[PDB]
């Protein structure tokens, strides 16, 4: 099985930059397809965006469509995700997934996804600064 | 009598059991072979293409079935027809002729009316064809013997070599099909079953398609006239 | 005679010229509509998902085709049980061979073609019994006479065989008042299409599907058998006279 | 109409980016792309991205260094290909095929609408 760590929730400006991390540590040597995921406060489960094994190709949300950027360091097996131009609405848990069985898009929710991270918190500050 | 119709009726029923339970060991085992394997690559799919949804994949999946029933191959930029003035007429026989394929198929709501019609009137048509082939042949077969068990084992192997063997080849050759499945093909078409699982003309000559069908019609009116004299034999004996 | 051989034969060949025009005239418009539609929904695909190869494509869609042609479907998450192969083997000895299902191994292709060489004269020989059995039922000016029973035989066997069945099916399968005569007809002459098959609800729907076609198969063979002697007596009238 | 910009000289291990904005009223939708000329070898692609920007490709000769963007409001792609190798000294064209064709082959002989190219040269 996977095991996924994440690294770089906090308190951001609004406008400001998101850039978070989340490394696989498990030895699963079959290939396995990456995601993030938003849980918002008062919402369900939300999906960010994906990326396969290598990293040949993405996938961003409706949501996020022109601000994020779904990277891949295939060496040491490690997603990132850069969220620019950060609003309130992005004020949510993020956690990283990791289905290598394809049913990371099943659903928005990913009610489907084998490996799941830890989760970062993430809150957008905006005249409090 | 009838007491020999409830006996040939057990006869066919415990036919049908028997065979039922070879052809479930031989081909169940890979009917889960199969079905493990298109959910797998399915799966292989949508995990190789994060972009590609499983209902947005469910959606093209059911769309390339809808196109194979209804004749078009979703294989291929060229979706070649199965209705032209040849494909046609090679239908129509096929209907005639009681073998009914089924790769291509009468969808429209007139074209499944005018077949109905079609075959009630045509398939006794063609009956009155058979009977004229079987006549000139048995007088064939009959100075054919003259030059009675013997002389019927003779005139099967020899039918087989000419209307079963010879296409066969030819079949392995234009097709590309195994030597198992252009024998298949050949029995499973002169014995008027049509399954369509492998049908002439394919997917890639003029003359390829009508020289089938004259196969068919010497092919099947020469077998079904060795059967008629044995069955002649048979009603006397 | 030879002679009404060729001009049976001639018969024959315009009945396919004249058929394949018809099949042609109302098939086709919708053949070209099918064909445009599957091109214009993969060419869709592959322009909304910039990540999968036309190649790519064609490789899943030849997956999807490979699985529905051995019986699986891809859509979703068996035809071999006791009765359905059983049902299979009743198919192939009927020469129905619907060919929804068929043969994918090596060995049930080897057996499939023995089976039908010794089958299909088994099930001639039941054929004959039921028919003879069939023909004393029957039995039970002068040439419009022996014409007029053979229309009220023939006509009584359609609402007995033919459209009482139809009525089932188009309540159990829910089909089409066409598509369930279609079925009928299809089934009964050995045809076999296999674009509509019995049992797609109760466990005794297999078996008396395989009995309708046993007994409405025997019955209209004898008919056609009983008439068809008739009509050998009535050409040695006629061939005496001219 | 795709009018590009971003082309020129770059130091080794450096970073380029390219622009292509699409003048074209087409208003059906169209997957756009990035391929690049080598002069001595056929043309390759180096990614794609779809109409909306929702799903984006990446060739395995750069996949780990590129970032095909995209600005919906103003119809235009962004390429920023970091830490450059000699190898990537190529004429770099933008496509749109809007029909599917784009991803037909790796040279993109099939492409609807190709771009005017800008010369890049990797020291
Ligand atoms: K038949
Ligand atoms: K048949
Ligand atoms: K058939």
């Amino acid at each position: 099985q996977v095991q996924l760590v994440e690294s770089g929730g906090g308190l951001v400006q609004a406008g400001g930059s998101l850039r978070l991390s989340c490394a696989a540590s498990g030895r699963a040597g079959s290939g396995y397809a990456m995601g993030w995921f938003r849980q918002a406060p008062g919402k369900e489960r939300e999906i960010v965006g994906a990326i396969s094994w290598s990293g040949d190709n993405t996938y961003y949300a409706d949501s996020v469509r022109g601000r994020v950027t779904i990277s891949r360091d295939y060496a040491q097996n490690t997603v990132y995700l850069q969220m620019n131009s950060l609003k309130p609405e992005d004020t949510a848990v993020y956690y990283c997934a990791a289905d290598g069985r394809g049913n990371l898009r099943r659903g928005t929710a990913g009610r489907y996804v084998e490996y799941w991270g830890q989760g970062t918190q993430v809150t957008v500050s905006s005249h409090h600064h | 009598k009838w007491k020999t119709v409830v006996a040939i009726f057990v006869v066919v029923v415990v036919y049908l059991v028997t065979g039922g339970l070879v052809f479930r060991a031989l081909e169940q085992p890979f009917e889960s072979s199969q079905k493990n394997t298109i959910a797998l690559e399915k799966a292989e799919f949508l995990r190789d293409h994060v972009c590609v949804s499983p209902q947005e994949l469910e959606t093209l999946i059911q769309h390339a079935l809808d196109a194979d029933n209804a004749g078009v191959s979703p294989i291929g930029n060229s979706s070649s027809s199965h209705w032209d003035l040849g494909s046609a007429f090679f239908f129509a026989g096929t209907v005639i002729t009681t073998i009914g394929y089924g790769n291509i198929a009468p969808s429209t709501e007139g074209g499944k009316i005018f077949c109905i019609l079609y075959a009630i009137f045509g398939i006794p048509l063609f009956g009155f064809l058979l009977a004229g082939i079987g006549d000139q042949l048995g007088t064939i077969f009959g100075k054919s013997i003259a030059r009675r068990v013997i002389s019927t084992i003779l005139f099967i192997l020899a039918g087989c070599i000419v209307f079963v063997t010879i296409p066969a080849v030819i079949f392995k050759y234009i097709e590309g099909w195994t030597a198992l499945e252009s024998i298949y093909f050949v029995v499973v078409t002169l014995t008027t079953v049509g399954f369509g699982d492998f049908v002439a003309g394919g997917n890639a000559r003029e003359w390829y398609k009508p020289l089938v069908w004259f196969w068919i019609l010497v092919g099947l009116a020469y077998f079904a006239a060795v059967l008629s004299m044995i069955g002649d034999w048979l009603r006397v004996l």
